[PDB]
């Protein structure tokens, strides 16, 4: 029947943001892929009269050949923040991160089912453009729950709840996240019968329409920080030693760097093992391979991502509210740069979804331009986190190596 | 006429209600004009007369029109306008006549009174009443029934306006190739004399079932075109006719416009500097100052009026072939591009300068330019073009593997345009035996601007020079640099603060600051350099001592 009286945050008006320059590809897939969708009634073209503007891209599903319309309404979120959060958003089961592996159920395809507040309808304006700009570019307007959106869950939510009932009822153990367009299911089931479990849950989904990605958090666990262990020793390996153990000490509140600082001296100069130095990287060693203790996350302030690049297909990330209090740290392993992070990214953002239920603010250690130009080709996720590109400080890059 | 077409309802925004500002007298034939003119408009329905309920009015002037001797209404609607809506952008880019497929015949046509063709949103048109004014203060007021000169919506409405009225022929001509740009219909086939002027009185009559009149049959434009200063052959496609004046004297001004018409010819004349021009603009200059043209700038102007005296034309677009982009190193900084399909008929040509960034290496310069030129080729035709660069495919490899940034260029061949790309000198991975170690520093009174630099070594040497106006970000490069000349070619250096690690860690060739520089040639005479970072003021065996 009738919608959720959708209301936008006063003292704001509606977003309006440019259009990525596209591929052909991309712009005749989109043109194709939306010449449907509005003969499915999903979405209607409009008016000069509408000012407002997001941007959109095409994707492949999981490497497959068939394009995905990809709508990015990073920013209309914002503007609807306390509507999706402070209003009807929905709670993060903190179960979630310990189940043996969960499963990622894409279930965005339902909200094209529930109509949107038709006054509604203005602001998830969007443009499909044109090769050389030679023709105006087709303009359309979502008249239902549009993917992409933080504002679909919140109001489909009523109606997942139910859907899921039954199911649910008959295994009171089975713990589904639900964040954006995507359902989050995990249970410590082996895994046969977790690929049954799902499959059968897929089966209740049909009905209500009007295996698969297997994710283990379970052995997740910080990527430790290492000290080499040589066997000569000098100047320039015990000189480093410090260095990272100076950036240690830093945070990881005990790391203790005296014994070993205190030990001029030529640079090639090879030297011994210290008397009683020894219990220094012993001492430090342990508290290394610790989570930072003082350390722990704070649901009012948002998670912070930061990435740098160690050749070799090799890629060090770390998690964090407040520089230097990190809550978590790992690592990821046509051969392109590019490619890689933006890898990288989406494995970060999942894991960060499936811990806090939030996605971070990415640091991308690339040049704006180009991340700005290549992102989406390698891009398969069906969100998209806040991203900001910087210059990586010389010795972290490798105080993480 | 008055377009049939749909109307689209226009609107005000929130809090806000019609315009109400003073009409203030007019001057006698002001006046006598304005009822002239205002009669044929109302005659046709342009306007129509309103009762002295309308609330709402804006102030309505007339203005001596130099063709002739006739005037002409003009209606400011600053107040409608900063109470009207927000559109739809009517700007956001032009085609580049480079993305044009090619075609045999073409027309342009001009629309009659497209503004006042298209008929304004009925429930709107209150807001739009403006006062003809009694030779002193009985009055006369009108509204609008179509969309008014100066309005705000005007634009929007019509480019949409359009595009539907055009929608439907479109549909009946799949082939044809329409392009609107304002008073302006071009109109493009490969279809021949025959059946192209058959095709247009054809579309003469759609646009006339729609309203729109148009030039005559036999009264109207053939190419050459004028258009945002290109020049369309409809089958080529230059800048238009660029012409320089011969002058002993050039103010400010002068090389301005001068520099201005040089980076707009550069779209397709190959080889045009402006580097030693940008220099003369250099200073709080004032305009109208007279600047003697420094050696370089006249031998340039001269390889610049003469590259210009041939014309020079691009070519259009194929979109089976391939794009074929080819950069070259022009210079310290500068680097020019051409791109095409064929033989070395371009397309389009183009040069970068975009030097943004404290210190930086060819590499990057030449790598920035793939990207400057990918994102250009993908929107003229939505597609990368294959790269040809002054690059060995190795010297790359070894940078951007060893390289901290995240990189990578589409599809590329290396050509052999002999200003090749190179790395200038390398680091050493790890410490060298048999060379000294260098515990260099940089200090400096943090209110005095006077500090010390000197370094130690393993060798019992010793040094410090005195800094005079310099900061820590200045002292430490110049804590290495001192110990760049006090050693022979294979040296092991050791510095505090990672700005002076971060810069030269980063293998930069050329920086925009002379210290730097120095620092560099010193770099690429050594033959071994080891650069390395300790926690700074701590207890450190060499960087304690140099801490005096
Ligand atoms: O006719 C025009 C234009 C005229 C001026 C500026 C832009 C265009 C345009 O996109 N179109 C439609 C496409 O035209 C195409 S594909 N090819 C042309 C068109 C017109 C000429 Br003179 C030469 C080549």
């Amino acid at each position: 029947i009738e919608t959720v009286p959708v209301k936008l945050k006063p003292g704001m008006d509606g977003p309006k943001v440019k259009q990525w320059p596209l591929t052909e590809e991309k712009i005749k897939a989109l043109v194709e892929i939306c010449t449907e969708m509005e003969k499915e009634g999903k979405i209607s073209k409009i008016g000069p009269e509408n000012p407002y503007n997001t941007p959109v891209f095409a994707i492949k599903k999981k490497d497959s050949t068939k394009w995905r319309k990809l709508v990015d309404f990073r920013e209309l979120n914002k503007r609807t923040q306390d509507f999706w959060e402070v209003q009807l958003g929905i709670p993060h089961p903190a179960g979630l991160k310990k189940k043996k592996s969960v499963t990622v159920l894409d279930v965005g395809d339902a909200y094209f089912s529930v109509p949107l507040d038709e006054d509604f309808r203005k602001y998830t304006a969007f443009t499909i453009p044109s090769i050389n700009n030679e023709t105006p570019g087709i303009r359309y307007q979502y008249n239902v729950l549009p993917q992409g959106w933080k504002g679909s869950p919140a109001i489909f939510q009523s109606s997942m709840t139910k859907i899921l009932e039954p199911f649910k009822k008959q295994n009171p153990d089975i713990v589904i996240y639900q964040y954006m367009d995507d359902l989050y299911v995990g249970s410590d089931l082996e895994i046969g019968q977790h690929r049954t479990k799902i499959e059968e849950l897929r089966q209740h989904l049909l009905r209500w329409g009007l295996m698969g990605y297997e994710l283990h958090p379970d052995k997740w666990t910080v990527q430790p920080i290492v000290l080499p262990e040589k066997d000569s020793w000098t100047v320039n390996d015990i000189q480093k030693l410090v260095g990272k153990l100076n950036w240690a000490s830093q945070i990881y509140p005990g790391i203790k760097v005296r014994q070993l600082c205190k030990l001029t001296k030529a640079l090639t100069e090879v030297i011994p093992l210290t008397e009683e130095a020894e219990l220094e990287l012993a001492e430090n060693r342990e508290i290394l391979k610790e989570p930072v203790h003082g350390v722990y996350y704070d649901p009012s302030k948002d998670l912070i991502a930061e990435i740098q690049k160690q050749g070799q297909g090799q890629w060090t990330y770390q998690i964090y509210q407040e520089p230097f209090k990190n809550l978590k740290t790992g690592k990821y392993a046509h051969t392109n740069d590019v490619k890689q992070l933006t890898e990288a990214v989406q494995k970060i953002t999942t894991e960060s979804i499936v811990i806090w239920g939030k996605t971070p603010k990415f640091k991308l250690p690339i040049q704006k331009e180009t991340w700005e130009t290549w992102w989406t080709e390698y891009w398969q996720a069906t969100w998209i986190p806040e991203w900001e590109f910087v210059n990586t400080p010389p010795l972290v890059k490798l105080w993480y190596q | 006429p008055i377009s049939p077409i749909e109307t689209v309802p226009v609107k005000l925004k929130p809090g806000m209600d019609g315009p109400k500002v003073k009409q203030w007298p007019l001057t006698e034939e002001k006046i006598k004009a304005l009822v002239e003119i205002c009669t044929e408009m109302e005659k046709e329905g342009k306007i129509s007369k309103i009762g002295p309920e309308n609330p709402y009015n804006t102030p309505v002037f007339a203005i001596k029109k130099k063709d002739s001797t006739k005037w002409r209404k003009l209606v400011d609607f600053r107040e409608l306008n900063k109470r009207t809506q927000d559109f739809w952008e009517v700007q956001l880019g032009i085609p580049h006549p480079a993305g044009l497929k090619k075609k045999k015949s073409v027309t342009v046509l001009d629309v009659g009174d497209a503004y006042f063709s298209v008929p304004l949103d009925e429930d709107f048109r209150k807001y739009t009443a403006f006062t003809i004014p009694s030779i002193n203060n009985p009055g006369i007021r009108y509204q609008y029934n179509v969309l008014p000169q100066g309005w705000k919506g005007s634009p929007a409405i019509f480019q949409s306006s359009m595009t539907k009225i055009l929608e439907p022929f479109k549909k009946q001509n799949p082939d044809i190739v329409i392009y609107q740009y304002m008073d302006d219909l071009y109109v493009g086939s490969d279809l021949e004399i025959g059946q192209h002027r058959t095709k247009i009185e054809e579309l003469r009559q759609h646009l006339l079932r729609w309203g729109l009149t148009t030039p005559d049959k036999k009264h109207q434009k053939e190419p050459p075109f004028l258009w945002m200063g290109y020049e369309l052959h409809p089958d080529k496609w230059t800048v238009q006719p660029i012409v320089l004046p011969e002058k002993d004297s050039w103010t400010v001004n002068d090389i301005q416009k001068l520099v201005g018409k040089l980076n707009w010819a550069s779209q397709i004349y190959p080889g045009i500097k402006v580097r030693q021009l940008c220099k003369l603009l250099r200073g709080t200059k004032a305009l109208t100052e007279v600047i003697p043209l420094t050696e370089e700038a006249e031998l340039e102007l001269a390889e610049n009026r003469e590259i210009l005296k041939e014309p020079v034309h691009g070519v259009y677009y194929d979109p089976s072939k391939d794009l074929i982009a080819e950069i070259q190193k022009q210079g310290q900084g500068q680097w020019t591009y051409q791109i095409y399909q064929e033989p070395f008929k371009n397309l389009k040509t183009g040069k970068y300068a975009r030097m943004r960034g404290a210190h930086t290496n060819d590499v990057k310069q030449l790598t920035e330019a793939v990207q400057k030129i990918t994102t250009e080729s993908i929107v003229i035709w939505g597609k990368t073009p294959k790269f040809k660069l002054p690059i060995q495919k190795e010297t790359w490899e070894t940078w951007w593997t060893e390289y901290w940034q995240a990189t990578w260029i589409p599809e590329w061949e290396f050509v052999n345009t002999p200003p090749l790309v190179k790395l200038w000198y390398q680091l050493e991975k790890e410490p060298i035996v048999g060379a000294e170690t260098f515990y260099v520093d940089g200090a400096a009174n943090r209110e005095t601007k006077l500090g010390k630099a000197g370094y130690v070594t393993n060798k019992g040497r010793q040094k410090v020079v005195p800094l005079t106006n310099t900061t820590n970000q200045k002292t430490e490069l110049q804590a290495i640099y001192l110990a760049l000349q006090d050693s022979g070619l294979e040296v092991n250096i050791v510095t505090d603060s990672q700005y002076a690690l971060g810069i030269i860690q980063a293998q930069p060739d050329k920086s925009e600051s002379e210290l730097v520089n120095q620092i560099i040639e010193q770099l690429i005479k050594k033959e071994k350099v080891y650069l390395a970072w300790v926690p700074a003021h701590k207890g450190i065996g060499g960087n304690e001592q140099v801490d005096k």
